[PDB]
């Protein structure tokens, strides 16, 4: 659960910051 | 036309510049023009999974558009033949290269353009008639055994224009021509199909049909049929092999189609090697079985995007053998290393797992594929009838019964296989379960056993309830200690370790127990069934009369007579023969008969 | 022949565990080899995992330290990893990157050879067939070894596999009916005293002349080891398959390997498998393992024979499930065996080799072989489940015959997997032993073994 | 005794035959470096700008 919730936050920043 | 490279990051190349880009179209990626499929777009750039080593692409290589999704080509030059995922030629490979090893970006075609193969045009087709999508126009001699059907492709319909005399062509020759609408299209052997798109047929039918596989276990307690689904587990030693072999040696199959999808290489080489030597007998004569078989090839070490369109080209020149009139059994062997690639390709593209890490579209994609099979009336104008029987091979992380490929598979197949570890342990092959196994075409299967065996379905219940009865009082006797036992369950063991011993247990390595008929199958079952019910009934009216009768004194009575039975595994189906073995087997029931009536 | 001049840039623009990442770079090209030079002047060389627009993403083999963002030059090859190989790389000692580490010249090639190897068309196989007889009764009795094969040794912490491993070197050679092997070895994260044990083990053996050593010590480079194995099988390769010979390669902690493997997938952020391993490991194994085998029309072969050591003695980890999937078979170390003095501690009822079949039986070894293996490992898991509830219900609850199998428990345990650390058992010695020990029973309850067989083989 | 006797002449003929074989290796290379320095010194005084095949003009 917390490693698959890691990369959707790392998704989630990636394209807002983008 | 030409997209470049933009990312290259594993298996996984990002295009830019590619603006109409299908999905899952084809490209050729850099410049040595490896095949690759698009399966993401976002704008202008295209994400392209690639079927080769990406080991040395810049970023600026030319991307190639071909426009055209992964597809086979379908013609004379199939039958004997060995591919890869990608319906690559292995043997044509190797011979026009003069070497040991596969080039990166190969481009050599299927089927050979050179070879001059016997035509013959259909009799009554003739410049003017009306053809539509599926009609046989032709008929190609492909070898001895197998005759190839020149279909037209079930998209097309016209007049036609010229057909081609009786003659030699190769598969670039043009040998029909259709106008539909003032328009004209020439047709020549071979046509092309995508491997992800199933074929048209008129109507799909209900199987009814067995599909004999040799084993007594399998024919007996849990038939497949033509046109069925199965699930095997891959399991070394338990008895998988014979039943590879056996559905191409000898059976009621014309085809026989071997996928192989993760394989060990030193267990591919065998497949290969031994292949090409098995023979069967059609019409008295011996005939390689490599005249009706082709064998698609993957080894573990190959691509990921290879492994996963392993399955569908096989799947797809089952159909088109189908489509035919011929009655096609293919094997897809380590389903599991499918689901495995699907898992890894799926990570690689950043998407959510469901189960385990699988995708969640993981019993979406094996349904697509397991409901491919089944038996059909041919699309086209002559009436012809097919069949396409899928075994698939699941192999277990361990031994769960609840790994997501074999839960998901279990929703979808109507025939189950299963294995005990504990038989397996023991020596005991072939290592079915026979307590968690199922099958769910023994209704199907009724009005042809009350036609052409029509007393086999009342001993395959009693053999099932006495085997169920059995393991009822196995744990009972492992702990108490059989002291206080009714004679009854005295019989229902003593029989039920015949039934195990001598009809289940099956030895494939010997020349009498390679291939054992229904017939054979039957009349073992009948005789031991018999047996059951007289020494049952003796044992049962007897039982507050004088002179009490027991197991004891049954066996000491009749100890020869029970080992005619435990012998009747012995007789040889090609040594002795049909009516042979019948009197035989006759002759022993009216031994065991005489024997219970003096006894009693 | 690559002619241009080569570019070097100083623009790092990121630094992040074993990885460096680079802007500007000019048409960058994946997997391409980059030699880094640190400010003070100490280089270092680094393999591209990817590669987007400008951006290059290095991972340097011996680290990240002393490592800064202005001052750092990267000089890129133009150019994938092609290892040097040569014949005289045999009797020389390597480091896990290919440096000579005994005091000995920089190898002279005869060829540059691609390390992610050349894939052999299937067609062009052969399929192994020539047992070899290891010596160890465990193994050619009951688990037999084909000459091409690849069979692991899964073992775990504080057992004897380097013992195992090195008896197996230094006895293997063909079943006598009327020259041997060349070695290659790759260590992959061990110790300095397992090092010093098979070094020592290779030269006071007369072994040497024929051995070639890549060594990744515990105080080496973490991401050397994710080429180590692949130059110990470019040489393999080069020595099989054109100098023709026949090479027995040992790779020791392909478990080292996987947790490397693990920590360059989790420095890229990527979605990861079971455990936190890379979700393409599978692919990662299988092209290690595959590189394995005869090919057509050259009389060379390549043995193979991992090593792992299982977290927690379990089997169903990531990495022995993974390397079960892809060899065949596997020789099981047992620890309970180990616990009672028992060498080698090998336990048969896991163990298993799927290119037996075919390399054992009449004309080959003799014809008697399947059926004593088959029986003893039916007598032994029948044994098993006996003494498991002898010890819970009852024993003195034992019947006649669930004492016949305890007994027999106990002299197999002895007799036939007990050989000691420098006995060298023929096969025929070995299927000697397994008579005498089927033997105890009566020869109504062997119900594995044909009538033919125990007619002619039974009564002595 | 005898291995105290053995250990120095049997050092003594290695050194003998490493010798023979280093004799053997001048000899190949005194008749074969100018050939190999001409071609070296050719490809290195030969030289042909060039473009990466990638460039869009």
């Amino acid at each position: 659960f917390y490693r698959l919730k890691k990369i959707q936050e790392k998704k989630k920043i990636l394209k807002e910051k983008s | 036309t030409f997209g470049y490279v933009h990312g290259v990051s594993g298996p996984v190349v990002t295009a830019c510049d590619m603006a109409g880009a299908a999905m899952y179209e084809l490209v050729r990626v850099g410049h040595s023009e490896l095949v690759g499929e698009i399966i993401r777009l976002e704008g202008d750039m295209a994400t392209i999974q690639v079927y080769e080593e990406t080991s040395g692409v810049s970023v600026g290589d030319p991307v190639l558009r071909t426009g055209k999704p992964l597809s086979v080509e379908l013609g004379p030059g199939i039958m004997g033949a060995i591919f890869d995922g990608i319906q690559r030629p292995l043997s044509d490979i190797s011979s026009q290269t003069q070497s040991i090893y596969i080039p990166r970006g190969v481009n050599v075609s299927a089927l050979s353009r050179d070879i001059k193969w016997d035509f013959t045009p259909c009799k009554n087709l003739r410049v003017g008639s009306h053809i539509t999508g599926g009609d046989i126009y032709g008929i190609v001699s492909e070898n001895s055994l197998i005759k190839h059907k020149i279909m037209l492709p079930p998209r097309n319909r016209g007049t036609v224009t010229y057909i081609a005399p009786p003659g030699n062509y190769d598969t670039s020759d043009v040998v029909l021509e259709l106008e539909f609408e003032g328009v004209k299209e020439k047709f020549t052997m071979v046509q092309v199909w995508p491997v992800r798109q199933v074929r048209p047929v008129t109507e799909k039918l209900p199987a009814n049909h067995p599909l004999l596989t040799g084993q007594r276990v399998l024919d007996a307690l849990f038939p497949c049929v033509q046109g069925g689904t199965t699930a095997i587990p891959g399991a070394f030693g338990c008895g998988k092999t014979v039943i590879s072999q056996s559905l191409s040696k000898y059976s009621n199959s014309d085809v026989i189609i071997y996928v192989g999808c993760g394989e060990r290489g030193n267990e591919m080489s065998e497949v290969l090697r031994d292949f090409p030597e098995l023979t069967m007998e059609v019409d008295g004569k011996v005939e390689s079985i490599m005249k009706r078989t082709a064998l698609v090839a993957n080894t573990s070490n190959m691509p990921v995007a290879a492994r996963e369109a392993s399955i569908y080209t096989g799947i797809t020149l089952s159909e088109y053998f189908r489509d035919m009139g011929y009655h096609v059994s293919m094997m897809a062997d380590s389903t599991s290393r499918w689901a495995e690639a699907l898992r890894e390709i799926s990570g690689r593209l950043a998407e959510m797992p469901a189960d385990s890490g699988y995708p969640a579209y993981l019993g979406a994609r094996l349904a697509s594929f397991y409901e491919r099979a089944g038996r059909v009336k041919c699309l086209g104008n002559p009436e012809r009838e097919g069949s396409v029987s899928i075994v698939g091979a699941v192999s277990p992380p361990g031994g769960d019964f609840s790994d997501p490929v074999t839960s998901a598979t279990l929703g979808i197949v109507q025939v189950f296989w299963g294995l005990d570890k504990k038989l397996a342990q023991r020596k005991h092959f072939p290592s079915v379960n026979w307590l968690i196994s199922y099958s769910k075409y023994m209704r199907a299967l009724d009005e042809y056993y009350d036609k052409h065996f029509t007393e086999f379905v009342p001993l395959r219940t009693k053999a099932k309830e006495i085997l169920q009865e059995e393991e009822d009082l196995a744990e009972i006797v492992q702990l108490v200690g059989k002291a206080s036992l009714a004679e009854t369950d005295k019989i229902t063991l003593e029989v039920a370790k015949l039934i195990k011993d001598d009809f289940l247990q099956q030895n494939g390595y010997t020349p009498y127990d390679r291939f054992c008929p229904f017939y054979k199958t039957v009349g073992m079952l009948s005789n031991m069934i018999a047996f059951y019910d007289m020494a049952r009934r003796a044992v049962e009216t007897t039982a507050q009369s004088d002179n009490k009768i027991t197991w004891s004194i049954i066996r000491e009575h009749m100890g020869d007579i029970l080992y005619k039975l435990s012998s009747m595994k012995f007789k040889d189906p090609l040594k002795d023969g049909e009516a042979k073995i019948k009197s035989d087997y006759a002759q022993l029931l009216e031994d065991m008969q005489n024997a219970f009536r003096s006894l009693e | 022949y690559l002619s241009q001049p080569r570019l070097t840039y100083k623009t790092v623009s990121g630094v992040n565990g074993p990885l460096v990442i680079l802007d500007h770079v000019k048409f960058p090209r994946y997997a391409e080899i980059v030699h880094l030079t640190l400010p003070d002047g100490t280089k270092r060389s680094g393999q591209v995992l990817e590669v987007s627009g400008s951006k290059a993403v290095v991972q340097v083999f011996e680290g990240t330290s002393g490592i800064d963002a202005k001052k750092t030059s990267c000089e890129f090859t133009g150019d994938i990893l092609r290892t040097p190989v040569s014949e005289d790389m045999l009797g020389r000692v390597f480091n896990g990157s290919g440096k000579p580490i005994d005091r000995g010249p920089v190898v002279l090639a005869e060829d540059f050879l691609d390390i992610m190897g050349q894939p052999i068309n299937p067609q062009c196989r052969i399929y192994p067939e020539e047992m070899i007889q290891t010596g160890i009764s465990a193994i050619d009795g009951m688990n037999s070894i084909a000459r091409g094969q690849k069979i692991p040794i899964f073992s775990a912490a504080g057992l004897p596999h380097n013992e195992i491993a090195a008896q197996i070197c230094r006895q293997a050679g063909l079943v006598k009916k009327s020259e041997n092997f060349a070695i290659v070895f790759a260590a992959m994260g061990v110790n300095m005293e397992t090092a010093r044990f098979f070094k020592s083990d290779f030269e006071e053996n007369g072994s040497m002349d024929n051995v070639c050593l890549f060594l990744n010590l515990a105080n080496d480079p973490t991401i050397e080891r994710i080429i180590t194995p692949r130059l110990a099988l470019t040489t393999a390769e080069f020595l099989a398959y054109q100098c023709e010979k026949h090479v027995l390669v040992i790779l020791t902690d392909m478990s080292s390997y996987a947790e490397a493997l693990r920590e360059v997938s989790a420095a890229r952020e990527e979605v990861p498998g079971r455990r936190g391993f890379p979700g393409y490991m599978y692919t990662d194994l299988a092209t290690i393992y595959e590189r394995a085998g005869r090919v057509e029309g050259r009389n060379g072969s390549i043995t193979q024979i991992p090593i792992l050591t299982m977290p927690n003695d379990d089997i169903t980890h990531p990495i022995p499930d993974l390397t079960g999937y892809i060899t065949e078979g596997q020789i099981y170390v047992d620890r309970q065996l180990h616990n009672r003095q028992i060498y080698p501690p090998i336990n048969v009822l896991p163990s298993l080799s799927r290119l037996m079949k075919s390399a054992i039986g009449e004309g080959m070894t003799r014809k008697d072989h399947a059926d004593v293996s088959n029986q003893l490992y039916a007598c032994y898991a029948i044994g098993k489940d006996v003494q498991a509830m002898k010890a819970v219900v009852g024993e003195e609850a034992l019947t006649s015959d669930d004492l016949l199998y305890l007994e027999f428990l106990q002299k197999f345990e002895r007799n036939f997997i007990a050989q000691g650390p420098y006995e060298n058992r023929t096969v025929f010695e070995t299927l000697d032993i397994g008579w005498q020990l089927l033997r105890i029973f009566p020869k109504e309850m062997l119900k594995r073994i044909p009538q033919s067989t125990l007619s002619e083989f039974y009564p002595r | 005794a005898a291995a105290l006797g053995s250990r120095g002449s049997c050092s003594t003929e290695v050194e003998k035959e490493t010798q023979e074989k280093m004799t053997i290796l001048q000899t190949y290379f005194r008749q074969n470096r100018d050939e190999v320095l001409d071609n070296l010194l050719a490809f290195v005084c030969d030289i042909r700008p060039e473009i990466h095949e990638n460039y869009r003009i």
